[PDB]
RNA sequence: CUGAUAACUUCACGGCGGGCUUGAUGUCCGCGUCUACCUGGUGAACUGCCGAGUAGGUAG
């Protein structure tokens, strides 16, 4: 149990968000801001950022890529938990299948939750997909405030079976892979501002990339990635989701869930994995502290990290 | 030929913008009755932070002055101590003659201000010629500005609310007999007086 | 209640002359640093007029 080497590597990586502005005259700039050096008499700087007057809408773009990396570990001490660990995720994908987790993500990126309190303020976004490997015109999801609410409003679309089982054979087929790209449409209201990411200082600086000669605001490469992930309902007495930590992080109002004094974090759950591959032998399984032990088992390996001593 | 006293604030507890700038709101409660517009509001410690600690109106001629400082405020306020209005007291010569302006340039910095006045900008294409699209208007993509104090009144009848910029320019003390426009301070720009330390 | 008490060592003074360390010299062969990662503006500096004016003056 925990050897001297152990690692994952992840499966979701995504990138870089990037937002043009688009004017009535067809064509698209990037966003720029400014900074206000504040000067004492006879330094910190102050950013802001705001769309442009006359403008039409904002389009963000970025790109996700869904892998298999999960399957087996980077790196491993003894042949004694690997093999623990392939029959583990096998029973998994064999027993209870790879559409809950697989629809669960898929949710976090098609209705902009990666739009990170961009969509307060805001009359309608629609995102737009274009999957990998694929036949056909592109996947749109069309006004999200008032067309699409909950996860039985989105499985009467067109296409979502598509989406959702190149995402499953991605997660089970060994050297398989999807990629989607995402490009997502705000109508913000006029002079509205932008809220990008912010640099670590220990004020109110933004983190920028140049765009072909123009500094630009991004909002995140780790952050982006931070709200795919927002799929851990499973904790006890749960109420709101959070980002798949090994210890119930929520953030804000600072104190933790899944102490491990409750027993509900991710090593005193991966230490019993052997009761898992007991249960998941048998011919029923109980969804209240068995599979709500497997899923976060399983969002906690695509995560990555290691585990070690 | 005229004096200056101090109005100090001391509770020992207090914020001084917040009690400053009231203090200037029921300077402008003042000088309704008609446009008796010869008062200067003259903060006599500016620091690169922290309004200071004192006030020092002005006024002409010894009788206006206590027309001004019985502006139904202080009566109610004045059981205890915590303000200070000092007696009337004929100046010493011996001082700086520094000025007080809102300036402007503080208040139209921001994006909401370059918004207005693109907004104006072809509010007023009405000399007619080819309008411009607006999308080279970029703002100021790096900015330097200097120190400043502001304080937060509000409108006179509307509920608008903007805030007023104070700084401490040093220039040419004789000139006039100092009328202003109506709050206080010495943007007039027909006569740019400056009020004593 | 001190092997007790007391106890001005000092004046002068030229170490100099001379001196070729050199000859020769292959340090090289091999080499995967890798895995994981939300810094946040609670709401928050408005609405106008003149200036042919991203510059400049105003009223509240």
């Amino acid at each position: 149990k925990l050897p001297t080497n152990l690692a994952y590597e992840r499966s979701i990586d995504p990138s870089d968000v990037c937002f043009f502005v688009v004017w009535p005259d067809d064509r698209k700039t990037p966003l720029t801001y400014n900074s206000r050096t504040l000067l004492g008499q006879m330094p910190h700087q102050v950013d802001f950022c705001h769309v442009p007057y006359g403008a039409s809408h904002i389009e963000c773009s970025f790109s996700v890529s869904f892998s298999s990396e999960l399957r087996q570990p980077y790196k491993c001490n003894s042949s004694k938990v690997k093999q623990t660990l392939v029959q583990l995720v096998e029973l998994y994908e064999t027993k209870i299948g790879w559409t809950e987790l697989a629809t669960r993500y898929l949710m976090n990126i098609c209705n902009g939750k990666w739009l990170w309190k961009n969509t307060r303020k805001a009359y309608c976004w629609n995102i737009v997909l274009t999957p990998w490997p694929w036949n056909g015109e592109k996947v749109g999801f069309e006004d999200i405030r008032t067309n699409y609410t909950s996860r039985q409003d989105f499985k009467n679309n067109k296409n979502w079976s598509a989406i959702v089982e190149m995402i499953k054979t991605a997660f089970s087929s060994t050297d398989g892979l999807a990629i989607f790209e995402v490009r997502a449409t705000l109508h913000l209201p006029t002079n509205a501002m932008v809220r990008p990411s912010q640099v670590f200082t220990e004020s109110r600086v933004f983190q920028s990339t140049t765009i072909d000669g123009e500094r630009s605001p991004i909002l995140g490469a780790f952050k982006t990635g931070a709200a795919i992930a927002t799929i851990d309902d499973w904790y006890p007495e749960a109420t709101e989701p959070l980002r798949v930590g090994r210890f119930g992080v929520h953030r804000e109002d600072v104190t933790c869930y899944r102490h491990p004094s409750t027993g509900k974090d991710f090593f005193s759950i991966l230490q019993q994995a052997e009761h898992y591959i007991e249960v998941l032998s048998a011919n029923k399984t109980p969804a209240q502290e068995t599979i709500n032990d497997m899923h976060f088992l399983m969002a906690n390996l695509i995560k990555g990290g290691m585990f070690q001593h | 030929k005229w004096y200056y006293k101090t109005i100090t604030f001391l509770p020992e507890l207090c914020n001084n913008e917040s009690l400053a700038a009231k203090c200037l709101r029921v300077l402008h409660g003042f000088n309704y009755q008609y446009e008796t517009r010869n008062i200067g509001v003259s903060f006599p410690l500016w620091c690169d932070a922290t309004v200071g600690k004192k006030i020092s109106f002005v006024s002409k001629n010894k009788i206006e002055l206590d027309l001004l400082l019985k502006q139904h405020y202080f009566v109610q306020m004045e059981q205890l101590q915590y303000f200070h209005i000092s007696n009337t007291v004929l100046v010493p010569e011996d001082c700086t003659y520094v000025s007080f302006r809102r300036c402007q340039s503080i208040d139209k910095l921001t994006a909401a201000g370059l918004a207005r006045k693109i907004r104006r900008l072809e509010k007023r294409a009405l000399s007619r010629g080819e309008q411009f699209d607006p999308s080279s208007f970029a703002q100021k993509e790096h900015t330097a500005i200097a120190h400043y104090h502001s304080l937060g009144e509000s409108s006179k009848q509307t509920n608008r609310n903007f805030r007023l910029n104070i700084r401490m320019l040093s220039e040419q003390p004789r000139e006039g007999n100092s009328i202003f426009s109506s709050y206080g301070l010495s943007n007039s720009e027909n006569s740019f007086q400056p009020v004593p330390l």
